[PDB]
């Protein structure tokens, strides 16, 4: 022991400590094993960027999410707006308690709740296209930090339905909802983070669990009981047969073994990374082979441009 | 009639604009099925389908016309095809400067009537020798076809087919191969193995051609991408679309319209610049009918299709398969036997640079007609 594994590749200077080892990789490298490079981006890099990374020529570069700025660190993401998808210091497991700021319900001409949605920005709410289209007087309703008696009501000025949406093909089932007034954050609520494609598909979805926040329908206990649930990626291959469905390149699958019909469509999956939550999926009309434990989500990481174009 | 010709001239352009929009719809349906390298011919695809739209009637024929984004053309009967079938001629005929192996086949069942009408009239337009086959002796049928093609293609396409259902009414193939002569070939002294980011987290090493001098380009500040014109010989051109460093190329596909392409074709500005471009070679076959179904063209691939005009014999005649094989290669010399020579006179050491080291889209159109020959996407220069 211990420098026997030769664990230091790429000219790694093995400093044999007494209980573990250490390395001093050949110039232009890093890591406890030297498997990294200041050249590219590796998912394993712990001391890397807090949010988004860009493989550079010499070293890599760090970008930040909506509402953040980089500290003098050039790697850190100091939140300052303030509207930046940070879940208050609050742990929630078996007791979901409906206390996440970005979740939202949709009502029509009467108190009827028919769909869910997510705050994407102070004045925009994301949801499925199918839902956005079955009523012409949609209103946004949030209970975050509010007496259950009266919720927060906001009228929907205009609904931007994705331009490549085909209901038949069930593809691009997504809409953006323009709020009459901005959400008074962080009090009234708070937008969730929207991730860059590569980041979201290389270190988020494959490498960590997410939780599926929504509501079951059509039923409840005469109230708004937001029920969450851990989920993991299902390899599209298997997912194919298991649901008797063809997985396009803008959808993926999740599973939990809790046999709950997350009927509410605006239900969404999210994953957190270094203390920030990222919208990873939006729950289409997952069907019909249920098999309720496995779910079919719309890959939000793909519609990054569509957001910027519409919301600016 | 001289009446017809007067029309065909104004309809040249409208037809080109429309099958480019048809081409971008196709590209999108394909992009739904995978993220890898992609390449196909919008033009060869419309040309082929249009031939069928001839032998079709009513609901069938009508649906094809709409599906090809050109129900707006309101002509007399077959004139619609001569546009496409004769555009095919002008390209393979007097134009040797480019490519351009191209052709199609209609391997039909050995019992269809095929009157002396749409058989000679269609041969006058399509010029695609139909070939009655023994889809019963499936094993024999495969060999024959692969051979027929292995011939008219000159070994370029070896064995196109793998299987064949015993009950195959009609199969339709279309191939197109291309590699041209650069207007300004790249200096092989300068091509070096360089870094190519297959994506932000994975990268590889690929041969990177280098070229300097005058190029026409433009940067769309809205979607934030570079557009670069690489001129071939024979008035064919290649548009290279390269998103800024952060943004993803897959997003841009949703926004590709003929209007966009031409709006930044006009904002083109020719100037001195350096360009790094990766060698590659895409070869792909698509079962187009499966895709053209998802796009709305369904009836002509289904039992109740009306090919009555083609072959009145009524059992269950219908296009069974449509498949396009297309190949395109890009080194620094092309079809020329020697490559190019770089001489530096601009003169400066600070001209704009443009490295194609991320995935990108490329289009290949004939500057003359504006017709889209090749719609493609290169995510991994190493395979294909
Ligand atoms: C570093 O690795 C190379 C691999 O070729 C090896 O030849 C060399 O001996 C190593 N250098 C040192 C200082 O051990
Ligand atoms: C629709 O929404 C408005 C508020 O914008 C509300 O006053 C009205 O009661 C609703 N009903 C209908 C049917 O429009
Ligand atoms: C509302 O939000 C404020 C600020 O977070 C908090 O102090 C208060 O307790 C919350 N309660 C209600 C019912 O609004
Ligand atoms: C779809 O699922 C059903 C389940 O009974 C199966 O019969 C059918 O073959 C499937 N279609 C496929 C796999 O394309
Ligand atoms: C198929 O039919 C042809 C008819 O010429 C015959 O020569 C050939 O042997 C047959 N193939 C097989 C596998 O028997
Ligand atoms: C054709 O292509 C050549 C390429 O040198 C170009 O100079 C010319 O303007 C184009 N025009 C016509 C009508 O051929
Ligand atoms: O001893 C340091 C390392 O050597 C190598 C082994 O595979 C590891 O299990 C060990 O931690």
């Amino acid at each position: 022991s211990p420098c026997i594994s030769q664990p230091c590749l790429h000219n790694g200077s093995c400093q044999d400590s007494i209980w573990g080892y250490t390395c001093t990789c050949s110039p232009g490298y890093e890591g406890s094993n030297c498997e990294l490079a200041k050249n590219e981006c590796h998912p394993e890099r712990t001391d890397g960027c807090q949010h988004f990374c860009l493989p550079g020529q010499e070293s890599y570069t760090c970008s930040c999410a909506q509402g953040y700025r980089l500290g003098e660190d050039h790697k850190q993401c100091v939140p300052h707006d303030q509207c930046a998808c940070g879940v208050l210091t609050s742990e929630k497991r078996a007791p979901d308690l409906q206390d996440l700021p970005w979740q939202v319900k949709l009502t029509n001409s009467e108190g009827k709740d028919f769909c869910g949605g997510v705050i994407i920005r102070e004045n925009f709410v994301l949801t499925t296209a199918k839902c956005s289209l079955l009523h012409r007087n949609i209103t946004v309703k949030t209970y975050f930090n509010r007496t259950s008696q009266d919720p927060l009501m906001i009228k929907i000025t205009h609904v931007h339905v994705h331009m490549r949406y085909d209901a038949d093909a069930g593809e691009n089932d997504l809409s953006l909802l323009e709020l009459e007034w901005p959400i008074q954050c962080p009090g009234a609520g708070l937008p969730v983070c929207t991730p860059e494609k590569d980041f979201a598909e290389h270190l988020l979805i494959p490498r960590t669990r997410g939780l599926l926040s929504g509501w079951a329908r059509n039923g409840t206990d005469l109230g708004n009981s937001l029920t969450t649930r851990p989920v993991t990626l299902v390899e599209g291959e298997e997912c194919g047969q298991v649901l008797n469905v063809t997985v396009t390149t803008r959808t993926y699958c999740e599973r939990s073994s809790v046999a709950a019909m997350h009927w509410m469509d605006g239900s969404v999956v999210t994953r957190e990374h270094r203390g920030s939550w990222f919208l990873t999926g939006v729950l289409g009309s997952q069907p019909v082979g249920g098999q309720a434990h496995m779910v079919l989500v719309t890959k939000v990481s793909r519609y990054s441009l569509w957001f910027k174009q519409i919301m600016n | 009639s001289e009446e017809e010709k007067a029309w065909l001239m104004a309809s040249r352009q409208q037809l080109a604009k429309e099958t480019s929009n048809f081409g971008f719809s196709l590209l999108r349906k394909i992009s739904m099925r995978h993220d890898g390298n992609m390449v196909f011919s919008p033009f060869g695809m419309s040309l082929a389908m249009t031939g069928l739209m001839l032998g079709a009637t009513g609901p069938t024929e009508t649906q094809i016309k709409r599906g090809l984004h050109l129900q707006a053309l309101k002509p007399t009967k077959p004139g619609l095809l001569p546009s496409l079938f004769k555009g095919l001629r002008e390209t393979l005929s007097r134009n040797l400067e480019l490519g351009l192996t191209q052709g199609s086949f209609a391997f039909i069942h050995k019992d269809f009537d095929v009157k002396e009408t749409f058989f000679n009239l269609s041969k006058r337009y399509f010029d695609t020798e139909c070939v009655p086959m023994n889809f019963r002796n499936a094993s024999q049928a495969k060999r024959l076809m692969n051979h027929y093609i292995n011939k008219e293609t000159r070994g370029k396409i070896p064995k196109l087919f793998d299987e064949i259902n015993p009950e195959t009414k009609l199969i339709l193939v279309d191939y197109i191969l291309f590699k041209g002569k650069w207007l300004t070939p790249f200096d092989p002294v300068f091509t070096e193995v360089d870094t190519f980011h297959l994506d932000k987290y994975k990268t590889i090493k690929v041969p990177m051609m280098y070229g300097a001098g005058k190029f026409a380009s433009t940067f769309d500040k809205n979607f934030r991408c570079h557009v670069l014109k690489l001129p071939y010989q024979g008035n064919a051109t290649m548009l290279v679309v390269l998103m800024e460093k952060m943004g993803d190329h897959l997003a841009l596909e949703d926004y590709l319209t003929t209007d966009l392409v031409e709006t930044w074709l006009r904002n083109m500005k020719t100037r001195n610049m350096e360009v790094f471009f990766p060698k590659f070679k895409l070869d792909q076959k698509y079962e187009m009918h499966e895709l053209l179904r998802q796009m709305g063209i369904r009836r002509i691939f289904s039992p109740f299709a009306d090919l009555s005009e083609l072959s009145a014999t009524g059992r269950n005649l219908q296009v069974s398969r449509v498949l396009q094989r297309t190949v395109i290669e890009v080194d620094e010399r092309g079809t020329e036997a020697v490559a190019g020579i770089l001489s530096e006179i601009t003169a400066y050491s600070m001209p704009p640079v443009i490295k194609v080291d991320r995935p990108f889209h490329f289009m290949i159109y004939e500057e003359t007609s504006g017709m889209l020959l090749f719609l493609g996407r290169v995510v991994n220069p190493t395979l294909l």
